[PDB]
């Protein structure tokens, strides 16, 4: 099977960098999409961005601008990274594996079509509050 | 955020999510239990991935003008949990963000 | 004797109610034989000239004449020349174009703020800003399509009237002028459909045994060849996105017809061509021209004028297509050649009047034959 | 009664001039926009009149 | 003498503009509407000109 194992400092303070990680098991590094999610307390979780090879990376454009995301293949970890922290940023934050599928509605020459992402395997998250 | 529905063990819950629909779409739903991870029920409206009983079943994302709908019959305890939608529709920008859930009460 | 004199409207069937109103049903137009009859002229050789015929400048004429007749009553969209403010519509993450309008109500004092789409190809930027005009303001009026009246083309005979007769060449070789030897007498002609295109020619008569091909002067550049085809070649036409109508009051009993919101999903149109049979037609089409040069022949895409010449123009359903065609002129896959629509026409080159083509509702398909081509040419090819 | 009283705005020979003017209608002519002192011929709604 | 250098305000292709635009016209064919300087053509008074 397949585990994902999130680790962060849990508190930071505002203005610092946060950086949390994702010890994958059972599964490659750059074997499948990775991605993100927060989930503030008591809202509906944000999907942050998903990273993976070949360079299909993207990130929520709120966040983009002060977000990183990388794949370590040396320890098979998957890396997140926040700058600028402030009390937006805390929630549960969440590793989890991005699978894809693709929805063709018209002719796929004329592009009549678009990619959908899924999360499956989703890992337990950590919490991170600011202070 | 979330909403309300009250199911009696053994009835058949109706979860909605979203707004109306403008074209094609593939819906994406997730069940949240209180103090885990969430995790996925349905995927491009009908699949379900392997584990997920079919008692969960979506509404097409053929039609326009719709919202989301996802159908469990028979609600079982174990059932009890926040719902959420992912709603990629052909003629909107990439939802970010994931849709304001449902909490599914069961009366048990 | 040669002659040259008015020819009558007759049609074949009288299956046309009044609602359809089609132009080629003008009920103007009269019943033709059920049973016509056909001499034969035994022993006699008759020399026709397809391009010096005036049967071609008469239904030329009757044809614009009737246009604008069946056009003449109806509503005048020049309070439309207005500046339109203009935002692409949430086709998001192309060519239609979400516009607003400042219109003149039954009451003359005052305006109404309404919204319609546009087609892209319709609307001409003012400013680099949100500010756009419509393409025809610059030039001419527009007169809307009268919206109950179907320009469906109905096969029409050509009937000679009292002291005359028709003339006709059965010789299934006979190409452009010259003697004919097998001549017979008719009444009147096959019923022709008037209809309308420009690159390929659509739902017309084949060849009887080979591709047949026809030209004033066949060593000159400058004219035009048709290539009659012996074998169709099926068309599959769509407009695939569900347009709805909206109806926009410009004046006392005065209605607009506007492109109202797009239900579902926005596609865009086009048209399908089996790959094998448009291979082997045009590679016979290519054999045959040779028989006349004896060079290498290959075809290229059209090269370059306004859209009526570049693309294959046509009517379908009411509304106006133009799809390209550089996929054609170049598996067991179709090609499928993208299109695009417009409702701002000046038919027939005639310039300085415009015509609107009110939207239709709901989604277009349209089946139709290649019966032929019309050609131009610019080497030991 | 049925005979009103009612002032418009009408250009005149010169565009860029309106004149204020009166004349009496029926009031089998006149349908309020209205229900202030606000009406409209019946015939704006569907034709022009000759 | 005879020749008036007159401005106009002239609605163009698009109705929501007016360009103000001059032209000659002889004496004989404007009529004054004020001691000022403002004019209307003599036609106006009785008949549109083709
Ligand atoms: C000119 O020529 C051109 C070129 O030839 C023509 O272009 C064509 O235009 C048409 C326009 O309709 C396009 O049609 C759409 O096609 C898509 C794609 O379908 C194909 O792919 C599907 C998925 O592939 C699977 O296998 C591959 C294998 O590798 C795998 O990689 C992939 O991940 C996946 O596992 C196949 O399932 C599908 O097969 C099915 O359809 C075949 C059609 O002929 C049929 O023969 C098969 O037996 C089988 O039935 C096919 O291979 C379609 O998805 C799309 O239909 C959906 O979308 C429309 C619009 O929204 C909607 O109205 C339909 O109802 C349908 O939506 C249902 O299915 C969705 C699937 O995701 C689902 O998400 C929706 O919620 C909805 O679900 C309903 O049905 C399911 C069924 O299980 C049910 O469970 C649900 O509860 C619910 O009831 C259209 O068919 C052509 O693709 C396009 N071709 C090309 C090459 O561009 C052009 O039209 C011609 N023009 C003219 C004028 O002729
Ligand atoms: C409108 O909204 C829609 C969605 O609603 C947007 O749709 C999609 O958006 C994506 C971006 O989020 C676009 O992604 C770009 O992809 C480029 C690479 O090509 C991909 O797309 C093509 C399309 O056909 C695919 O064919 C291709 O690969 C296929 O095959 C892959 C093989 O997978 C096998 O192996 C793996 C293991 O590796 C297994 O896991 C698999 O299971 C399988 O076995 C498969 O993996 C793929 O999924 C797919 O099937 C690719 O998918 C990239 O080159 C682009 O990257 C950079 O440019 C874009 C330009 O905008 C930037 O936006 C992007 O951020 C990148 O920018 C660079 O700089 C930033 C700076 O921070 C860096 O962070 C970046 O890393 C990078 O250096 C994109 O990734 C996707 O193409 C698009 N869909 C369509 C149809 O266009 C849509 O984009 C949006 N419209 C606009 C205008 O934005
Ligand atoms: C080369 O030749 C080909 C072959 O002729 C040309 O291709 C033809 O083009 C026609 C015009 O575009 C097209 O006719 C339309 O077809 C639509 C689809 O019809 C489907 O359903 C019918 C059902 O038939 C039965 O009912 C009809 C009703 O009248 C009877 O007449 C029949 O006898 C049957 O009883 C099938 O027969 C078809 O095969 C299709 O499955 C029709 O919907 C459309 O009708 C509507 O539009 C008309 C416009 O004039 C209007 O008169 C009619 O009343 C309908 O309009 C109503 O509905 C609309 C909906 O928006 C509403 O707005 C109106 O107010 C009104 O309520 C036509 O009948 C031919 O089908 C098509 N043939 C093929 C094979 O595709 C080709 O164009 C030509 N080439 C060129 C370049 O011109
Ligand atoms: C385009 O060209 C094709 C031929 O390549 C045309 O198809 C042919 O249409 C004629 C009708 O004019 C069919 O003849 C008759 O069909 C009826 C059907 O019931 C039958 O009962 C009669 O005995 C007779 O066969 C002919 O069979 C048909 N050919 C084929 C191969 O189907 C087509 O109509 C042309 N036009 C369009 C718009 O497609
Ligand atoms: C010369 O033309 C006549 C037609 O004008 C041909 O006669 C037709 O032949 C077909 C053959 O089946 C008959 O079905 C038609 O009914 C005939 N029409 C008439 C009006 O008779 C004649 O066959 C042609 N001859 C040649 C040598 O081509
Ligand atoms: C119509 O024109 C206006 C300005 O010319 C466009 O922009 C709007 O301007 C108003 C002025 O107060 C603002 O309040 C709006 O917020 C502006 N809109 C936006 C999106 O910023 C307006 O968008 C134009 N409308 C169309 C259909 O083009
Ligand atoms: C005619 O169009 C103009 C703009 O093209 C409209 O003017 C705008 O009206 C809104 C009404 O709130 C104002 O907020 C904008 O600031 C106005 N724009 C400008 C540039 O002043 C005008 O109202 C339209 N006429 C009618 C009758 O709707
Ligand atoms: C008004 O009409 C004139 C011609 O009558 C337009 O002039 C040309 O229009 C074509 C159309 O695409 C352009 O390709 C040419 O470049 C235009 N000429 C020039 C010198 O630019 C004119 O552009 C039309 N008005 C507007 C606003 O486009
Ligand atoms: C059909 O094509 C033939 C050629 O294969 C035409 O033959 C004519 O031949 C003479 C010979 O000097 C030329 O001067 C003529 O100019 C050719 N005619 C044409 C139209 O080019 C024949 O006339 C053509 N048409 C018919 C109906 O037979
Ligand atoms: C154009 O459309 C016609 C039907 O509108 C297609 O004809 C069908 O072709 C399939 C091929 O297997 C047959 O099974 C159907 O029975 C045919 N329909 C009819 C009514 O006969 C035609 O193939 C299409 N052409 C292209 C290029 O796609
Ligand atoms: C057009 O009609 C309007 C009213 O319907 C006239 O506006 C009034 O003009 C008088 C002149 O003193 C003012 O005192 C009123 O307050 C105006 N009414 C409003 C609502 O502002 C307008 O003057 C008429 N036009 C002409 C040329 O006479
Ligand atoms: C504009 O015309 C419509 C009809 O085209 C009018 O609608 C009806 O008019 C009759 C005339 O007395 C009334 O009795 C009906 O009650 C009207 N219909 C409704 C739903 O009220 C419409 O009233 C006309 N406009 C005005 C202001 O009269
Ligand atoms: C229509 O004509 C009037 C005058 O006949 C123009 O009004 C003048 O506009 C200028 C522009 O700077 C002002 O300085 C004058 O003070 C205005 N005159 C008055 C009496 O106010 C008007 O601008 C013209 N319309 C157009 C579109 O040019
Ligand atoms: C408007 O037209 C009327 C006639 O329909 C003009 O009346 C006379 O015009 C002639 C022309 O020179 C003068 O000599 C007469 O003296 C005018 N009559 C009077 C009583 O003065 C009228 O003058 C025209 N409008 C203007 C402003 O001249
Ligand atoms: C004309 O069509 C028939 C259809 O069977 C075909 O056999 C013949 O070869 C075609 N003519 C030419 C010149 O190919
Ligand atoms: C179509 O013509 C272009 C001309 O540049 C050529 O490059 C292309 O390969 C041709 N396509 C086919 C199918 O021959």
């Amino acid at each position: 099977q397949v585990h994902l194992q999130e680790s962060g400092p849990g508190l930071v303070k505002p203005s610092e960098t946060l950086s949390l990680t994702c010890n994958v098991s059972g599964t490659l590094v750059r074997d499948n999409y990775w991605s993100w999610i927060r989930q503030p307390l008591g809202k509906q979780p944000e999907w942050i961005g998903y990273v993976h090879d070949s360079g299909d990376t993207n990130y929520n454009p709120s966040l983009k601008s002060r977000v990183h995301l990388s794949l370590d293949k040396s320890k098979n970890l998957v890396s997140l990274r926040l700058t600028g922290v402030t009390a937006a940023d805390s929630a549960i934050y969440y590793c989890a594996t991005t699978k894809h599928g693709r929805r063709i509605y018209g002719v796929v020459a004329f592009k009549e079509w678009f990619t959908y992402f899924y999360m499956d395997v989703w890992g337990k998250g950590t919490s991170v509050t600011v202070s | 955020a979330p909403t309300f529905v009250s199911v009696a063990p053994g009835q058949t819950a109706r979860i909605t999510c979203g707004e109306e629909s403008l074209g094609s779409r593939s819906v994406i739903w997730y069940q949240q239990r209180p103090g885990q991870a969430p995790s996925l029920i349905i995927y491009n409206n009908n699949d379900r991935p392997s584990g997920i009983p079919d008692r969960f079943s979506g509404s097409p994302g053929s039609t326009f003008g719709t919202t989301a709908t996802l159908t469990i019959t028979s609600v079982e305890a174990g059932d009890e949990a926040d719902y959420y939608c992912h709603i990629w529709d052909s003629r909107r920008p990439t939802n970010w963000v994931f849709g304001e859930g449902t909490t599914l009460i069961v009366l048990s | 004797k040669d002659a040259e004199t008015t020819l009558f409207c007759a049609s074949d069937a009288k299956a046309y109610d009044t609602e359809k109103r089609n132009v080629w049903a003008t009920h103007c137009c009269v019943p033709t034989d059920p049973n016509p009859q056909e001499i034969v002229l035994e022993n006699v050789t008759e020399n026709f000239n397809m391009w010096k015929n005036n049967m071609v400048e008469q239904m030329h004429t009757d044809i614009i004449s009737l246009w604008d007749q069946s056009l003449k009553p109806c509503v005048k969209l020049t309070p439309l020349c207005v500046t339109l403010n203009c935002t692409d519509v949430n086709a998001t993450n192309e060519e239609i174009k979400n516009c607003s309008f400042n219109i003149t109500t039954e009451l003359r004092d005052k305006k109404k703020k309404v919204y319609a789409l546009f087609y892209k190809l319709d609307v001409v930027p003012i400013d680099d800003n949100n500010s756009y005009r419509l393409i025809n303001c610059n030039t001419s009026a527009i007169t809307q399509a009268c919206p109950k009246v179907s320009f469906e083309p109905i096969p029409i005979h050509y009937c000679a009237p009292a002291g005359f007769a028709i003339l006709k060449c059965n010789d299934k070789k006979f190409n452009g002028t010259g003697p004919c030897k097998n001549v017979s007498t008719v009444q009147c002609t096959h019923g022709i459909k008037p209809v309308v295109s420009t690159q390929l020619l659509l739902n017309g008569s084949l060849a009887e045994e080979e591709i047949i091909i026809r030209s004033e002067n066949i060593t000159n550049n400058a004219k035009t060849i048709i290539v009659q085809l012996n074998e169709s070649v099926e068309i599959n036409c769509t407009r695939p996105n569900n347009n709805t109508r909206k109806s926009i009051r410009i004046g006392p009993g005065q209605w607009f017809y506007a492109t109202g919101d797009i239900i579902g999903d926005i596609r865009q149109a086009h048209c399908n061509i089996s790959r094998t049979k448009w291979n082997k037609t045009l590679q016979q089409v290519a054999k045959k021209l040779r028989e006349h040069f004896n060079k290498t022949i290959i075809f290229n895409p059209s090269s370059g004028g306004d859209l009526e010449i570049t693309t294959h123009s046509f009517n379908c359903g009411g509304e106006f297509f133009y799809c390209n065609t550089s996929e054609l002129f170049n598996t067991n896959n179709t090609i499928t050649l993208p299109c695009r629509i417009k409702q701002i026409i000046n038919m027939w080159q005639r310039v300085g009047q415009a015509m609107y083509a009110p939207p239709i509702e709901g989604k277009i398909r349209c089946t139709s034959n290649i019966t032929g081509l019309l050609l131009t040419r610019d080497n030991n090819t």
